[PDB]
């Protein structure tokens, strides 16, 4: 601001003009050439990391059914623990853009009926999903299963 | 009398210990003033080769 | 005083910064106008740029002058020795810093007495430095060494040492009684004070703390230099909780190497 | 021995004395505080010039000799006695005998003592007195003090007691507690009401 | 005879680090009668340090030709006369430390009832 | 102060009580990871759920 | 007139901010649908019960903004489940709540899980209709 008002005034007095350009040049290029001399011389990559860093447990993979290389996948899950029985698939559809939202679980109420321990552990599913916030992901709710069906087993026995 | 017995009872502890576990060494260094009611030990684990590093 | 020094040096960098600083500003204004891809950013981003080189030429010479406000009033071989002499205490003040922090050893071992004259020297030498500090010394008992400290007038401390290796401390106020009814030092006795207990533990921690393997002077040094900081107590707060008093009791706790005052349930 | 505060607490536009004092004292006991024992604190004036004479029931074997602004004695109990001796050159001066009464908490080195002030059958005042343990040194210590006071106290907060006027390094001594509650005793029997 | 040369290796690596750092030190000692003491001192750690370093080369050299098996194979997963002469050493050194153990144990109790008399003669 | 919430665990020489030393354990080793759970989300940043990884221990 | 409202069917999508941390320590278990739904439809009848001939629309309008305003697409399932035995029982009439769904202006094809939710749910409270309101839909 200080000592610098006429700079500013004759720019913004001179601004957008044909021959700005011409002017600035031919009025300040010798005296610095002189002083000075010449001038200088299919599957996101979220969810492949993701399936990269998961548990063990855990063999998740394509589904054989449905579409594929495409913004929304089909997962199929199975579970492999030593401390827990077998239990659904629990497969799952992962929509576009994965961050900054969430999937959703494909319910199947026919698989878990007829038995009181199945649907032990689905009625404990719903309240876990009712449970979980927004923007979850699917390590998440992996994790969610194998916590209900443990507390399922625990609460049977 | 009671000094002296507590005294006695926690000195046998330690070489107790000391004589019965060697994964990790214990080393006990008694004071050299002393009262008829008071008395104290400095006690340090060291490794059988690590004196220096991890102590 | 060297104050001078840091002055002119500082006045050096701005000149030059107010040089490179004019430089910059007349071949950004002859660059002339960019494209910028649309008009509207070609019409701002100019202007932008040519504010913040004038600003900061303006910034240079006002704090240029604030410093101008500040600031006030057979050879040649012999200087080549001198400015090569700092040049060597220097260059290994920093290596011997490096090399003390990663120690490699791993054992003392490969594949004590003193006279009396020694303890004292050097326990007169620590007592010359610390004009607060009051050291006596005396052997009422064989050859171990009972020193009392006298601190302002806050605190005494009574140190049993067992051939100059540190060995037991019992602090107390200043208007408590220190000698027996003999006459002698009181060795066994407690200062009837909560916050004298936790710090004889705090002392304690702290001569358990310091202990090198080869040299017992550097460790008395730090021992004092620590008990040095103490006399301030009462009137610092704590670092985390701001307030002097927690559960009744002011700030009690001296971090190593770093001499600031904290409750001990602040850690 | 340790720094001491004595001020007066304002009986709060209404109720009795005694609704004031279980107020303090429940907010001494919500604080933490323990009870004691109990404390008392007299005060006698001799004329042939005035002459105080006091004592305190924490230092049961002294008295103490006062003069405005001239020196101070601590003597042992017989001090009074003498002037049972002398009956001929100072009076007694009748209707100036006035007690402190109350008990005594202690909350960490902390010794808080709530009293009412008596002109014999009839109290008309409160005295609080705050006393820190481990600091000798007058006005070393005074945050701790003033941060205390604020804690059960909130408003009526007192400051800067003029016998640490003596801006020097001097050590705080239990001749001054006396000179606070002289002036504490002057103020209370110069307003009355 | 082939460990106790690297376990030499091994220390005089620490011992060639530690006469560095002494070095440095010594150096950062030095400010401007003893200044000759310094430099001889310094002369005699110089050279012991060209020694260490000659002796470092002896041990590298010698242990370097006498690998047919790599590492990462020897780890333990989930997945003949010399035994019998060392027990005796163990059981009589054992021994030996048993027995200082009691002759320990007896004097810290002579010194425990020296002090405890001598504290209260007065 | 005040109270905000409330919840109850489940019950499931020997002078010791192991499992209120094992509760005080994990509630002190825990509790850090929820404020910057909390402070990736309020900056916007796309995290997984926080769990154990690999070995039970971290 | 709506703060309630809102609380109500706050607590019903009622979202514990220090869960997903240590999980399987509350002792109690998170009620049901079957549970869920009954209390909440008998608040909401509650609510009903209280208002007036001209007020009947503009509340129901609101909880559409706030049906669609949610982000997890199965709580919005749910939530759909309580306006379906909410107009089920004879206390909401069917007509009023299918033109307030589909009026709403938060719902286009970008959208594709309310999309699929909201048509379905449209397509089983359709068979008790005036022949007038299905013309209009
Ligand atoms: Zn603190």
């Amino acid at each position: 601001q200080y000592l610098c008002q006429p700079l500013l005034d004759a720019v913004l007095a001179n601004i957008r003009s044909p021959v700005f350009n011409h002017s600035l040049y031919r009025t300040f290029v010798p005296a610095m050439t002189a002083i000075h001399g010449p001038p200088i011389t299919s599957i996101p990559s979220v969810l492949q990391g993701e399936v990269a860093r998961l548990d063990p447990k855990f063999l998740v993979n394509l589904d054989p059914s449905h579409c594929s290389n495409n913004g929304t996948v089909h997962l199929i899950c199975k579970l492999d623990d030593k401390d827990l029985p077998s239990v659904p698939p629990l497969e799952l559809s992962v929509p576009a853009d994965y961050p900054a939202q969430s999937p959703l679980w494909i319910d199947r109420q026919w698989q878990y009926d007829a038995n009181p321990f199945l649907q032990s552990v689905h009625r404990c599913m719903t309240s876990r999903l009712l449970q979980l916030p927004d923007k979850h992901s699917v390590t998440a709710l992996l994790n969610t299963w194998a916590q209900s069906v443990h507390q399922a087993c625990l609460s049977a026995a | 009398a009671k000094h002296i017995f507590l005294r006695s009872r926690a000195a046998a502890t330690i070489d107790s210990l000391a004589s019965r576990i060697e994964d990790p060494q214990i080393q006990a260094h008694w004071s050299n003033i002393n009262d008829v009611y008071e008395s104290s030990v400095k006690v340090l684990i060291t490794s059988q080769g690590y004196e220096q590093i991890c102590k | 005083v060297s104050v001078n020094l840091e002055a002119f040096s500082q006045a050096i960098s701005a000149i030059q910064a107010l040089r490179s600083s004019v430089s910059r500003v007349f071949d950004c204004l002859k660059d002339g106008m960019r494209n910028k891809e649309t008009l509207e950013g070609r019409e701002k981003a100019f202007i932008a740029h040519f504010q913040d080189n004038l600003h900061s030429v303006n910034r240079d010479l006002n704090e240029l002058e604030r410093l101008s406000n500040l600031v006030g009033k057979l050879y040649s071989q012999l200087l080549q020795a001198y400015k090569w002499s700092n040049k060597l205490q220097y260059h290994a003040g920093l290596a011997s810093g490096l090399l003390n922090q990663q120690s490699l050893k791993r054992s003392a071992n490969q594949m004590l007495v003193l006279p009396p004259q020694y303890v004292d020297d050097v326990i007169s030498r620590i007592d010359r430095m610390f004009p607060e500090m009051s050291i006596h010394l005396s052997r009422p008992n064989g050859t171990s060494a009972m020193l009392l400290v006298t601190l302002g007038k806050v605190l005494k401390v009574i140190v049993v040492m067992r051939s100059l290796f540190i060995d037991r401390t019992i602090v107390k106020g200043y208007n408590e009684n220190v000698y027996t009814e003999d006459g002698k030092l009181d060795i066994w006795s407690k200062s009837n004070y909560q916050v004298f207990q936790k710090v004889t533990d705090h002392a304690t921690t702290a001569l358990l703390h310091y202990q090198l393997p080869q040299m017992p002077d550097v460790v008395v040094r730090s021992f004092m230099t620590w008990l040095r900081s103490y006399i301030k107590l009462f009137q610092a707060p704590c670092q985390r909780c701001g307030k002097f008093l927690q559960d009744g009791l002011p700030p009690t706790w001296r971090d190593f190497r770093t001499l600031e005052a904290f409750h001990d349930t602040c850690r | 021995m340790g720094v001491t505060c004595v001020s007066q607490m304002p009986v709060a536009e209404g109720k009795s004395v005694q609704q004031t004092v279980e107020l303090l004292t429940r907010k001494l006991e919500m604080l933490g505080a323990e009870k004691q024992g109990t404390f008392c604190v007299d005060c006698e004036t001799y004329h042939t010039k005035l002459m105080y004479v006091m004592h305190n029931s924490e230092y049961p074997l002294s008295c103490f000799a006062l003069f405005e602004n001239g020196p101070c004695l601590i003597a042992d109990t017989n001090f009074d006695v003498l002037m049972v001796k002398l009956k001929g050159f100072f009076q007694s001066a009748k209707a100036s005998k006035i007690e402190t009464r109350g008990t005594r908490y202690q909350y960490c080195d902390f010794l808080v003592k709530v009293g009412t002030v008596t002109m014999g059958p009839s109290a008309r005042g409160i005295s609080v007195e705050v006393e820190y343990g481990p600091c000798v040194v007058a006005s070393d210590c005074w945050s701790l003090l003033l941060e205390f006071l604020q804690s059960f106290l909130g408003s009526h907060t007192p400051g800067a007691p003029a016998v640490f006027g003596n801006r020097h390094d001097a050590v705080y001594g239990p001749a001054d507690t006396m000179v606070q509650y002289m002036e504490l005793f002057n103020k209370i029997r110069k307003q009355q009401q | 005879n082939t460990a106790s040369l690297c376990r030499i290796g091994q220390e005089t690596v620490q011992d060639i680090v530690y006469r560095t750092m002494e070095i440095f030190q010594l150096l950062r000692n030095m400010q401007l009668g003893t200044y000759q003491d310094r430099l001889t001192k310094l002369q005699d750690n110089l050279r012991q340090l060209s020694v260490l370093f000659r002796k470092l080369r002896l041990v590298y050299d010698k242990c370097n030709e006498n690998d047919p098996i790599p590492v990462e194979q020897l780890i333990p997963y989930v997945e003949s006369e010399e035994r019998r002469e060392i027990a005796e050493v163990n059981k009589k050194l054992k021994q030996k430390n048993q027995q200082l153990k009691q002759i320990m144990d007896q004097l810290r109790n002579l010194i425990w009832d020296i002090n405890a008399m001598l504290a209260m003669r007065n | 102060a005040m109270a905000l919430l409330l919840q109850q665990f489940k019950e499931n020489m020997c002078a010791f009580n192991k499992v209120l030393a094992h509760f005080v354990a994990m509630c002190d080793t825990n509790m850090p990871f929820v404020g910057l759970r909390l402070e990736l989300s309020n900056l916007e940043i796309p995290h997984q759920g926080v769990q154990v990884e690999g070995d039970g221990f971290s | 007139m709506e703060t309630q409202l809102q609380s109500i069917f706050e607590e019903v999508v009622k979202t514990e901010v220090i869960e997903e941390a240590f999980p399987g320590m509350f002792m109690d278990t998170p009620e049901d649908e079957k549970t869920k739904l009954i209390s909440c439809l008998g608040a909401f009848r509650q609510f009903w019960g209280g208002l007036s001939q001209e007020s009947h629309e503009q509340c129901i309008q609101w909880i559409v903004k706030f049906i669609h305003g949610q982000h997890s697409p199965k709580r919005i399932s749910f939530l759909y489940d309580c306006l379906a035995m909410a107009v089920e029982t004879g206390l909401l009439p069917p007509r009023l709540v299918c033109e307030s769904l589909i009026n709403s202006d938060t719902l286009e094809w970008e959208r594709t899980q309310l999309w699929a939710l909201t048509f379905k749910l449209v397509r089983k409270i359709i068979g008790g209709v005036d022949y007038k309101g299905v013309r209009d839909l």
